[PDB]
């Protein structure tokens, strides 16, 4: 949906 | 607990093996068992706990968004199946968040006295409330959002008092709190201000770092820059 | 069965949703429930069953090979953990293979009278014995290999009598049987001969196909070519 | 270990 950068594994 | 009979050291060894095998559900179950031994976690062990559950909840968030998007199309019924299956995935996601918050509350946060441990755990508490907020719609959504904000705020206050501005835990906290502001709290100005101040204060501290600490800091500073590029 | 109370049509709809969400464990559980309704499967439903379990067992095979490789390094002990965790993953893989073989034996294969259905199911029976053979080491390994060969051979005999040489089910069967020969039965010459004859007979039948059938056939013919390029 | 091409999802 446009997920913004958050910490750690980009697992979604 | 199913891991009650396994040695703490064997649970940690097996969490590391599960990570190599990309078996993140196993990795999380091993780390839950390690936490329930009741000993504080080392820095490496806290990272294994976080990586395991982030991977598990990541897959659930991705599935939930796919099903939510189909449900919304399907209401713009053709039967209860899309809603039933979105609810099933949502309930499983909520149970993983509940499990992580339960470990933090019993008793990781209360025994964590060092800034590194306490900020790490309060950031995680923020993150798992934020994952709950992403799917919340009821009389609970305001209270879940406030629980996320409260955990992130206590973590920020400690991090500003106890850690340098380039500390990767402090940086990853500020990154996550800014995304919370932007898309959970509907506060894009707060998100942009936090991301900018965090970026600029880290930039000015990079000169103090070794080459290894500099790589760790600048990797997270790049995520703050990537968000600011989308937001401004 | 946990899916006993759900409508067959709802199980199939939810299998399709789980596939879009990359929830392959859910997809497999829904398709197992659909099979246990006792009605024959359509072509689309047989493909949903196969895709679900192939994805689940795929993740288990990949994890098993990682752990087996570490175990072998670790024996070239440092405690029982690597072996215990490889055994845990192996047992889970064997249970998924057992579940699929149980569905085929009760009662998909026995009611399948059309060549398309019967070859599809016998190929799957071959594949799941082959997955069992990949991890077999005991007094059972010979018998598991023979069970794979027997299922693949009956599927091949029917496919040669009833289907054209470009039929994608026939082609995917011959691909899989050739890999069986190469690395389970230690028969690389059989594997190469099968892959070559299959490729060449399909090539000579492509002129009979529509543009859509031609894409379906040539996609599998490319996999036969890729293996022959590694083997010769 | 070098896995050869087999039918359907390359899920391993
Ligand atoms: N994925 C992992 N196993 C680990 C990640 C980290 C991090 Cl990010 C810091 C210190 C230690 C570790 S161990
Ligand atoms: N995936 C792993 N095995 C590791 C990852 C990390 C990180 Cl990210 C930092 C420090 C240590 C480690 S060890
Ligand atoms: N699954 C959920 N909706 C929630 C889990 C928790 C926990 Cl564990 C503590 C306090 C609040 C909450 S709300
Ligand atoms: N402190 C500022 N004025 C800004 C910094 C950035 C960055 Cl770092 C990326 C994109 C946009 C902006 S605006
Ligand atoms: N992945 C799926 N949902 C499907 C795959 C196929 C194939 Cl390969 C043939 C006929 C029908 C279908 S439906
Ligand atoms: N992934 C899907 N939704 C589908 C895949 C296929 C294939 Cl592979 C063939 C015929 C039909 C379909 S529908
Ligand atoms: N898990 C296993 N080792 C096996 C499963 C089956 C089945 Cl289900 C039928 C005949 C033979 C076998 S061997
Ligand atoms: N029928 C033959 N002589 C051969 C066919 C192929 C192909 Cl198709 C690829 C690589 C090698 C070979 S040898
Ligand atoms: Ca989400
Ligand atoms: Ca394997
Ligand atoms: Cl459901
Ligand atoms: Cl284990
Ligand atoms: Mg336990
Ligand atoms: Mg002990
Ligand atoms: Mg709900
Ligand atoms: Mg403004
Ligand atoms: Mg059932
Ligand atoms: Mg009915
Ligand atoms: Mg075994
Ligand atoms: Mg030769």
């Amino acid at each position: 949906k446009l997920m913004f950068k958050t910490e750690g594994p980009d697992s979604d | 607990g199913a891991m009650g009979s396994m040695e703490r050291a064997s649970l940690i060894q097996k969490a590391k093996l599960a990570e190599q095998a990309e078996r993140y559900e196993d990795m999380a179950a091993f780390m839950k068992g390690a936490v329930e031994k009741g000993e504080e976690l080392s820095c490496e062990e806290r990272n294994l706990l976080s990586v395991a559950y982030k991977n598990v909840v990541g897959g659930q968030r991705a599935a939930w968004r796919v099903l939510s998007s189909i449900e919304q199309k399907s209401n713009e019924e053709k039967g209860p199946e899309v809603r039933e299956y979105r609810e099933k995935v949502e309930t499983e996601l909520q149970g993983v968040c509940d499990t992580v918050l339960g470990l933090l509350d019993s008793h990781l946060i209360k025994e964590a006295g060092d800034a590194e441990s306490r900020v790490f755990y309060l950031k995680m508490k923020g993150d798992y409330y934020r994952y709950l907020a992403e799917v919340a719609t009821g009389d609970d959504k305001k209270r879940i959002i406030d629980s996320a904000r409260s955990a992130y705020q206590e973590a920020m206050d400690i991090s500003k008092k106890e850690m340098p501005p380039t500390n990767p835990i402090r940086l990853g906290l500020a990154l996550n709190f800014s995304v919370f502001h932007y898309e959970i709290a509907n506060s894009p100005e707060e998100a942009i201000s936090l991301a900018k101040t965090t970026f600029d204060e880290a930039m000015a501290d990079l000169h103090t770092l070794s080459e290894d600490s500099y790589k760790d800091s600048t990797l997270i500073m790049q995520l703050l820059r990537d968000n600011l590029t989308l937001w401004t």
